[PDB]
DNA sequence: TCGGAAGAGATTCAGAG
RNA sequence: UCCGCGGCGCG
DNA sequence: CTCTGAATCTCTTCCGACGCGCCGCGA
């Protein structure tokens, strides 16, 4: 039925009605002894009607309705992405599910996700009915329903009681690889945003610029045992694509660790001796020494002996206050040398991997959580920030560009004298512009990367710069040499839509203003890339569907 | 309508144990046919089944 | 100099480049095209008159009678625009046409009329564009997107061998009409020429050539060039152009002037050609092999027998040559095949053709076009002729003619819209020339080739469809019956016209629903250009090449504003200055160069002409003489940038910002950031939501004024004067004496849209921003609208931002917000939701609105009146009843035992049930308006009668207040005229106003003016009474509503919504972020003076996204408020205004060579004080897009502000009280809320409804359905060993009609059992497969 | 009441008789 | 309590 | 000079992610 008492007829009903009408017409023309050609025409129409009923559009022009659309025959109910097979037999809609905008929560342990109270109440309403009647607070389902809809705080106590060990599944569309669905043990928060642990968020391929996520609750106890034993994020440390761990920090965590382990030639309290890492932590927190100061410290480490015992060793080593602080969280069994250098992303990755191979799963999990906490805290205390003065422009650049344009004028006038073909003139100009761009990039990196500061004894000495953007790139937290090159050095050649390279490179960097011409020609690459990814997604999805279909039978 | 695309006499009643004629209304006659019409006293689920 | 109004908050410009042309009226395309559509026109060029003349007159031959067209006129729209929006009726006016019917006598000449009848036909109703450029359809705002499509004409195209893949190149030329069949011509890997019609089939071209009235020999003579040979005995001569020799290899000796000279086996070169040309050779003697291998050009006849031995396109058979030479026809004609220049393609087509004659080709074409029927000469001839040459079945519009000629290089510019023989043969010759390689294919993506079609053309096309349908009806009526005893009023049926036009405005793909988040969004949606729609393109078939930027986009289409995702490239926005040429090609302004001095004259160019000339880059520096400083000025020409001397330059760009649209133009510091992020920011800016209180943006772009005024939301001063009166909702302005017209009251009034549902549920409110007695100027803004302050765009808000990682709460673009922001309601927004209640005369008893609800507590009903409607102003929450409605349930017969069971149970099993409207779950708010609409003949209830009474009282008081104000103006004009001389001011003062108007002070033109205004007063009171009578009947009259509904009730619910974690906020440079934490104000980092930060952003995003510009914005913010802070303190100490005056003058002078040059010495001190009052909250800074503030100027401004020169400051962590070792960038930034509030998305379903066919749970939030466990997730589960949860996901939770009941039971009982049945969708699949006639069944039961 | 790839059918060319 | 079709919108 | 097989050409059919959200309309 429809508004106003109308009815939407399914197209199948109309096709059936047409076939019925043609059958009735043919039978009437037969039983009243019609002439030959009339009954032949009627039966040909009937055959065409049956063709329409089964597979309208399979031959010739398709039948159509008032909307000028082709009617969906029976065959169309099974063919195509809207077909019954793909839409319903696979990919069912499901009860006991919710969706919400995700949000960073750093205070969560590894295996627990923050779930809004309202969603929890709605999802577990049947369980709440059950337990509420079981504990005798409600007698009938009507009583339970009216009580839960009034949110009598005893319902909140029951709700806190029910979920205490009840894992839930979190899913992010598209579920590109099996990590896309994971299991978590919920924690109840007021608000309306689902809170994730950032480490697993990195694995989800998710971000926090507004990505939604869906949550399902398992019903049976075998199902929740499966969710705990198989799917819990504490198990999915190793990706299936390769043996390396998937739980790897990025962004602020890596920046914080990098800052914490970087040393400088001269700092507050350099050269003193600390009887233990605890005293290093004290001296830092009391403010009598900066993290970067190099110092000798007494440290104990352990090794897995030939029998399997953690035999101890203790010695004096040269290190930094920050490095001792970080070492204090390291579990027993790893060698101190793992820490005593500027820790980048790859160093942390191999550190987690070596922890997982040397020790069991749970020490690695605890190590990951401690890493996340300490990295965030010390990054915050660091106060790293980016300013306009940081993107230093190498003053050599003007000279190099003047040289390049002089050579361009030289080759152009050489062509004006007819001494060369135009194609080789183009090639020479392109080559000299590329050479100049590389020279400018090298000058920019050299100026940015290192700087001079006074030593303890009162003399100048070079050291790796603490320039913020360089620190972000060098740590591997974010960015790359290409992005830094574009930010400060001249960004160079760009391609016409045909892929050919424009003779005149974009000379201004991002810090100085780009003229309208440079900007306009640059937009070509931007829209090329956006269209590129837009198209690539579909092909990737299609290819994955294929591979899955071919290989789905194979089981050990 | 009788003999129509939705003819209850063929496909069964529109409602559980309700004859089109209104002859019978409850499960006391469950599984019997009406005499005024060929509809059967059964559940609506049969509507999904019968071809 | 500045207007007085603009003296409030004089924004500081920084642009160095002067501006020579103000931005045009932003909506001009829509309004002007619609005006062109509807306005009267004597020449019948466009619109209604053109459409009518293109069909009328209508003549009947057997009837010997004619229908002909006098004129058209458009009636008055019965309803105003706000009435249409309230009552849901399309804003339309009646189409009136003057028509004449003619009957002649039955004797020659047929032109001898005998009777004429004339009358006016109400042939349809047509929508009118509102003043803001949007149509009103039903109850909705709709704006028609102007389409961009391929122009009609002829194009030439090649594929790089992709089809055949052997490495050759294939060519095709296509002709596209405005309407009618396509033709395209194509080559082949075998070099044959083929023609196809609407891409039906593939046929040799000669078929058409002989279908055209040309014979084979004529075809060869026309297409090819001919060479002549002579035979005498057995000596052979040929007649030669020496150039014709070029290309061949001189394998045989060749003679000229009686001497023979050839280097055998060698190719003839230019020295040979010159030798022969100076020889002036004419006829030469050649061997038999040379004439061998040459085609026979035409038929040849032997007179000794009357026989033919030569056919067309035949090779030279030496036997035939001997026979014809002995017969006497010693002359022979042949074609020439240069392997490059003179390909034999047409000859090969003539060889491969199946047809032999004109009629054979005609019938073959007919059977191709019309399969399955016997051909007939008349049928084929009629089909061909009407197809190509019936000017009503096929038409190249005048633009088609222009492009067709100009691509064929013909001198003519105009011509008949139908093709012709010469046109076809010329285009075929051009295609041949392209195949030879003496030309180039056409580039269709080029912007000089595609055309903008506005609303007027689509409207007139649909109206023409209506006209042709009506014409068929009229000719049918003329054929069927008499001609004298009827009037054409009945002959014309309006139904097809109204059907077509309403179908266009409602249904059409380009009639898309309007968006109204903010004035900028409305502007950009009105201006938007779409490549899709009728005759357009499809998202699936759009390849990269149409999406990609084309170098002639510059200055015409903004490259930045395109939407993201699958629609990218296919949707664009007009650049700011681009306007439509009359032919629909885009047009851009330029400044004339005249011998090194820019003339500052303006010329408009299209992509073709722009490509032809040399245009200089905008940022080129100039002297005051107009000479460029640099000699080697950089310019662009023919799609390439280079350097040129001062004299070569032909044109100069008008302004720096002409490459971008408004949406991009708003972004400050655009010249400093990547294109991806700029694109995302430009698109996101549209989604901004208007805040509770507007705020100016500190770092603007000057464009805000133009956009805010040009949009329809703000009330603009249409007539200068002085503001007499203002309240919360009405503005009354006294027009000055000189500006007012004679006989006018000299007073104008405006009424503000106080509160209404926006098209995306946001608020729409107008707030006055003037005070009593302030002068107002023509074009001033009197009342702000949403996101407008003092007439400047006010989308966002100003926030104090520090760039610093903070305890992971800003991890991965997350935003952390200080509670102080929440407490000040900085981002609080007001939302309106509209709910409808429909009362129906349903079967089994009618359904009525009432307060008599069964099975409900009385407290809820107390919120309602006795009629069953909530009182306005009542707070209401989720699950509560707003209006009570009740449905009868039919008989619901109970057996007596069930009757007594019910009786012992209670009042249950009632035949009458609740159906009342309920608050949507989770929503709460306050009820602001209630509306009823009801069918005629039904009684108005208490709520209905009370609201009708209040509405009629409102109408009466409004009309009477208008009367009072306007009569006060009229009598003020009486005073003004009477004081001018012969005064009796006190003698009148004793007399009442009626005496004033009646009495005569003099006997002169003044008394004529008094009489004129007295007649004005009589006329205005009479029109007032007529208006009120019409208003009262219009209010009291009922409504049509819909079938089956007796009465509808609509209730309006308003809700105040608050910033909350999970909400999405973003900044203009395109850095989205979800708010992930609110913080007690104590915990936020605070600077040395103790003022906390408000928003903490992650810095790590900046280098990787390359949004460097935003950092600069931050710095400017810290500078801007800096001055504000200082001036604020300078005000707070209450010192002499002269000191702050000189300080402000310094702050304006601070720029270097800036165009601003504003001086305070002309300002009086109270104006200076008002300026300071507005400047207290910071000094707004204006930075143009590509001529923005430089870093040196930023540093200078900061230094004058006493802030750190680097822009970084020391900072203390509030949570510990310690100090960060690194300096931090803290400044001011402009932030938006993105209308993706968390409470609109959070959703959860334990159980609920289920679908009919599939028995699966419903989908979507509205139906309270569940999420979809898509197949990718199923594969994810399969990757684990997690079988049991998969089985539970499929069977019990989803589709088992009994298993889920069992599961619900067991869960309630506390036992987590499971019992998997069978998915009902599987049974559905089985039944469908069986119904298909294929037997499928289970086995081993 | 569009471009690309693969398969099937039809037509043409070469080799063998 | 509902089959969609078209459209924008965010992932 | 003719017949058959193989090769080539022409015509027809199939396919080009997953997920949510609003609006309109529905002979
Ligand atoms: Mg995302
Ligand atoms: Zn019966």
């Amino acid at each position: 039925p429809l508004d106003g008492g109308r009815f939407a007829t399914s197209d199948l009903n109309d096709l059936y009605r047409r076939v019925i009408n043609r059958n009735n017409r043919l039978k009437r023309l037969l039983d009243l002894a019609a002439p030959d050609i009339i009954v032949r025409n009627e039966k040909r129409m009937l055959q065409e009607a049956v063709d329409a009923l089964l597979d309208n559009g399979r031959r010739g022009r398709a039948i159509t309705g008032s909307n000028k659309r082709p009617l969906k025959s029976l065959a169309d109910m099974i063919k195509g992405k809207q077909g019954r097979f793909r839409q319903n037999l696979l990919g069912k809609r499901v009860d006991y599910s919710g969706r919400s905008v995700i949000t960073v929560g750093p205070y969560l342990r590894l295996h627990q996700c923050g779930l809004p109270k309202k969603m929890a109440l709605e999802l577990f309403k049947p369980f709440i009915y059950g337990k509420l009647e079981l504990r005798g607070l409600a007698t009938t389902i009507k009583a339970a329903k009216k009580m839960v809809e009034r949110e009598e705080a005893v319902v909140w106590d029951i709700l806190d009681e029910v979920i205490r060990e009840h894992p839930v599944l979190l899913n992010r569309a598209p579920t590109l690889h099996r990590l896309g669905i994971q299991a978590f043990e919920p924690v109840l928060i007021e608000g309306k945003a689902i809170q994730l642990h950032p480490l697993v968020c990195a694995a989800y391929n998710a971000d926090f610029d507004g990505d939604q996520m869906a949550v399902h609750v398992p019903l049976t106890l075998e199902a929740q045992l499966e969710a705990r034993a198989l799917m819990m994020s504490t198990n999915n440390i190793l990706s299936p694509a390769n043996g390396e761990p998937i739980i790897v920090p990025s962004q602020d965590v890596v920046l914080g660790l990098y800052y914490m382990t970087r040393d400088c030639v001269n700092a507050k309290g350099e050269g003193m001796v600390l009887t233990g890492p605890k005293e290093a932590e004290r001296l830092y927190r009391s403010g009598l020494a900066s993290l970067h100061a190099r110092v000798k410290v007494r440290i104990t480490e352990y090794e897995k002996d030939a029998n399997g015992e953690l035999v101890a060793k203790t010695s004096l080593k040269d290190t930094t206050v920050g490095r001792a602080i970080l070492w204090m969280i390291v579990p027993k069994g790893l060698p101190y040398s793992i820490v005593n250098q500027a820790l980048g992303k790859k160093a942390i990755s191999k550190m987690l991997n070596t922890c997982y191979r040397i020790l069991g799963l749970k020490p690695t999990v605890i190590f990951a959580d401690q890493i996340m906490y300490t990295g965030f805290a010390y990054a915050a205390r660091s106060g790293a920030s980016v300013g306009i003065d940081d993107m230093v422009i190498p003053e050599k650049k003007h000279e190099i560009i003047s040289e390049a344009e002089a050579e361009v004028a030289e080759i152009q006038e050489q062509f004006q004298s007819g001494l060369v073909t135009a194609g080789e003139r183009y090639n020479k100009v392109i080559d000299i512009w590329a050479a100049a761009n590389d020279r400018v990039s090298k000058a920019m990196m050299d100026n940015l990367q290192t700087e001079t500061v006074i030593n303890r004894d009162g003399q100048e000495e070079k050291q790796v710069s603490f320039n913020s953007i360089y620190m972000m790139a060098d740590s591997g937290a974010r960015g790359s040499a290409a992005q830094i090159r574009q930010l400060a050095g001249m960004r160079g050649l760009m391609a016409k839509p045909d892929g050919s390279i424009i003779e005149t490179p974009i000379t201004a960097n991002f810090r100085e203003g780009l003229n309208v011409l440079q900007y306009f020609i640059s937009t070509h690459g931007a829209r090329k890339g956006l269209a590129d990814t837009a198209l690539k997604t579909a092909n990737s999805g299609y290819l994955t569907r294929r591979l899955v279909d071919v290989a789905q039978d194979l089981v050990v | 309508e009788r003999d129509g695309l939705f003819c209850a006499r063929i496909f069964g009643p529109v409602k559980d144990y309700e004859c089109l004629c209104g002859k019978y209304k409850r499960l006391k006659h469950r599984g019997v046919i009406c005499e005024k019409c060929g509809v059967e006293v059964t559940q609506t689920k049969v509507r999904r089944e019968r071809m | 100099v500045y207007s007085y109004t603009e003296k409030k908050r004089i924004r500081k410009d920084f642009g160095k480049r002067p501006q020579v042309l103000d931005v045009p009226y932003l909506l001009s395309i829509q309004l002007d095209s619609f005006q062109k559509f509807i306005e009267q026109d004597p020449e019948g060029q466009y619109g209604l008159e053109a459409a009518f003349r293109s069909v009328f007159p209508i003549q009947s031959y057997s009837g010997n009678s004619e229908l002909q067209y006098v004129s058209y006129r458009l009636g008055e729209p019965v309803f105003d625009v706000q009435e249409c929006q309230i009552r849901g009726v399309t804003y339309s006016a009646p189409l009136r046409v003057k028509l004449r019917l003619v009957i002649y006598e039955r004797e020659a000449p047929e032109g001898t009329v005998k009777d004429i009848k004339e009358q006016e036909v109400y042939m349809g109703e047509i929508p009118l564009m509102t003043d803001n450029g949007t149509f009103v359809i039903n109850g909705t705002e709709r704006v028609i997107v102007s389409q961009l499509h391929r122009s009609p004409g002829v194009f030439f195209d090649s594929d790089k061998g992709k089809t055949h893949s052997s490495g050759k190149v294939l060519y095709n030329a296509r002709i596209i009409p405005y309407r009618g069949s396509w033709l395209d011509f194509e080559f082949d890997p075998k070099d044959n020429l083929f023609v196809r019609i609407d891409r039906r089939r593939k046929l040799p071209a000669t078929i058409i050539l002989r279908a055209l009235n040309y014979t084979t020999e004529q075809i060869l003579d026309l297409f090819f060039e001919k060479v002549i040979f002579e035979i005498r005995d057995n000596k052979l001569q040929m007649e030669l152009v020496p150039e014709r020799l070029r290309g061949e290899t001189a394998s045989f000796d060749i003679e000229a002037n009686g001497k023979v000279y050839v280097e055998k086996g060698r190719r003839i070169t230019a020295r040979h050609i010159r030798q022969l040309e100076k020889d002036d050779v004419k006829l030469i003697e050649v061997p038999v092999e040379y004439i061998a291998g040459k085609v026979v050009a035409k038929d040849y006849i032997d007179e000794s027998t009357g026989e033919l031995i030569c056919a067309a396109n035949m090779e030279l058979s030496l036997d035939l040559l001997a026979k014809l030479s002995q017969s006497g026809h010693k002359r022979i004609e042949t074609l020439f095949t240069n392997d490059l220049d003179h390909g034999p393609y047409i000859s090969e087509t003539l060889r491969v053709d199946p047809t032999n004659d004109r009629l054979s080709a005609l019938v073959e074409i007919y059977r191709m076009m019309r399969p399955g029927e016997p051909p007939t000469r008349e049928a084929a001839e009629s089909l061909f002729e009407n197809l190509f040459f019936s000017e009503d079945r096929y038409d190249l519009s005048a633009v088609g003619r222009m492009k067709f000629n100009r691509s064929l290089l013909r001198e003519e510019i105009e011509g008949s819209g139908i093709l012709s023989k010469d046109d076809i043969i010329d285009v075929m010759k051009k295609l041949i020339d392209i195949r030879n390689g003496k030309g180039e294919v056409d580039d269709i993506d080029h912007l000089g080739n595609r055309r903008i079609r506005s609303v007027g053309e689509m409207a007139e096309n649909q109206f023409r469809v209506g006209l042709v349908r009506v014409e068929r009806a009229v000719k049918e009526r003329l054929s069927l019956g008499d001609l004298d005893t009827l009037m054409p009023q009945d002959m014309i049926n309006a139904k097809p016209i109204s059907a077509a036009v309403k179908e266009f405005f409602g249904s059409s793909q380009l009639s898309q629903f309007m968006d109204q988040n903010n004035p900028l969004s409305e502007i950009t949606h009105k201006r938007r250009i779409s490549a899709l729609g009728p005759g357009g393109l499809t998202r699936e078939r759009a390849g990269f090449e149409v999406r990609d930027v084309h170098p002639t986009h510059y200055g015409r289409v903004c490259p930045i504003e395109t939407p993201e995702g699958p629609n990218i490239g296919l949707i664009n926005s007009l650049s700011v200055y681009a306007q439509t040429n009359e032919y629909g090609f885009l047009e851009t302004p330029y400044r004339k160069v005249t011998d090194g001095v820019v003339t500052d004259e303006i010329h408009y160019l299209s992509a073709i002409e722009e490509g032809n000339y040399v245009i200089a880059q905008a940022n080129s520096n100039l002297d005051e003489e107009g000479h460029f400083v640099e000699d080697l000025v950089t310019c662009r020409s023919k799609g390439e940038s280079s350097l040129f001397s001062r004299d070569q330059v032909d044109y100069m760009d008008v302004s720096t910002q002409q490459v971008v649209s408004v949406g991009a133009s708003l972004i400050p510091f655009l010249e400093h950031d990547d294109a991806n992020r700029a694109l995302m920011g430009a698109n996101m800016q549209r989604q901004a939501v208007p805040t509770l209180r507007a705020d100016k943006p500190l770092v603007g772009t000057g464009m805000e004024r133009a956009v805010a005024v040009d949009s329809g939301v703000t009330a603009v001063a249409k007539r200068g004067g002085v503001v007499q009166y203002v309240d919360a909702s009405r503005i009354v302005i006294k027009v000055n004496e000189d500006e007012m017209y004679p006989g006018e009251a000299g007073i104008d009034i405006y009424n503000l849209t106080k509160y209404t549902r926006s098209n995306q549920n946001t608020c729409i409110n107008q707030m006055p921003c003037v005070s009593l007695g302030e002068p107002v100027e023509r074009g001033d803004v009197l009342a702000d609208g949403p996101s407008t302050d003092l007439g400047e765009l006010a989308l966002g808000q100003n926030m104090r931002v520090a760039f610093m990682p903070w305890n992971g709460y800003n991890f991965e673009d997350s935003i952390l917000v200080s509670e102080r922001v929440v407490q000040e309601d900085r981002f609080t927004t007001i939302h309106i939701q509209e709910l409808a209640c429909v009362s129906r005369d349903t079967k089994l008893g009618p359904e009525e609105i009432t307060a008599d609800i069964p099975n409900v507590g009385e407290a809820a009903l107390s919120k309602l009146d006795e009629s069953g409607i909530v009182y306005i102003g009542a707070e209401v929450t989720g699950g509560d009843i707003l209006v009570g409605k009740v449905t009868p349930k039919g008989e619901t017969q109970l057996t007596p035992e069930e009757k007594l069971l019910r009786a012992i149970f209670g009042e249950k099993a009632s035949d009458v049930k609740d159906s009342s409207l309920r608050v949507p779950n989770g929503v709460s708010g306050t009820v602001i308006d209630v509306q009823v609409f009801t069918r005629d003949g039904v009684e108005k209830d208490k709520r209905a009668l009370e609201i009708e009474e209040m509405q009629l009282k409102q109408a009466k008081k409004d009309l009477s207040e208008e009367l009072q104000i306007l009569e006060a103006g009229l009598f003020s004009r009486i005073r003004a005229v009477l004081v001018a001389g012969g005064v009796e001011a006190e003698k009148l003062d004793k007399l009442p106003r009626d005496r004033w108007l009646e009495l005569g002070l003099t006997d002169e033109e003044k008394q004529n003016q008094l009489e004129q205004l007295a007649e004005q007063y009589d006329e205005l009171k009479h029109e007032f009474e007529k208006k009120l009578e019409a208003k009262r009947r219009k209010i009291t009259q009922g409504d049509d509503l819909a079938p089956g509904v007796l009465k509808i009730v609509k209730v309006y619910l308003a809700v105040k919504r608050r910033i909350q974690p999970g909400d999405k906020m973003a900044g203009r440079h395109g850095n989205k972020g979800v708010i992930s934490k609110i913080n007690p104000i104590e915990d936020m980092p605070y600077d040395e003076n103790g003022t906390p930060v408000d928003i903490v952003l992650n810095p790590l995003g900046v280098p990787s996204r390359m949004n460097i510009g935003q950092i600069l914005e931050t710095h400017l913010g810290m500078a801007a408020k800096g001055i504000g802070d200082k001036i604020n303190a300078m005000l707070k100490q209450q010192q002499e205004v002269a000191k702050l005056r000189e300080f402000i003058q310094r702050a304006y002078d601070l720029g270097a060579d800036v165009r601003q040059k504003v001086d305070l010495s002309t300002f009086s001190d109270e104006e200076v004080m008002r300026l300071a009052e507005n400047l207290r909250k910071g000094m707004p800074i204006a930075t143009p897009v590509f001529d923005g503030a430089k870093e040196a100027e930023i540093k200078e401004l900061l230094k004058l502000g006493d802030l750190p020169t680097s822009g970084q400051i020391r900072l203390y962590d509030g949570r510990t009280g310690e100090q960060f070792e690194r300096p931090v960038t803290v400044g001011y930034m402009y932030m938006l809320k993105l209308n993706h509030l968390v409470d609109d998305k959070m959703h959860a379903r334990s159980t609920g409804s289920y679908s009919l066919v599939t028995q699966q749970p419903l989908g979507g939030k509205a139906q309270f359905g569940g999420q979809r466990f898509g197949e990718m997730e199923v594969w994810a589960l399969e990757a684990y060993g997690a079988a049991y949860t998969l089985q539970e996901m499929l069977t019990v939770k989803s589709d088992d009609v009994n298993g889920r009941t069992k599961m619900y039971k067991n869960i309630v009982d506390g036992n987590h059992q499971m019992e998997p049945g069978m998915p009902e969708s599987f049974n559905v699949l089985l039944k469908e497969i069986r119904s298909l006639g294929i037997n499928i069944e289970l086995e081993d039961e």
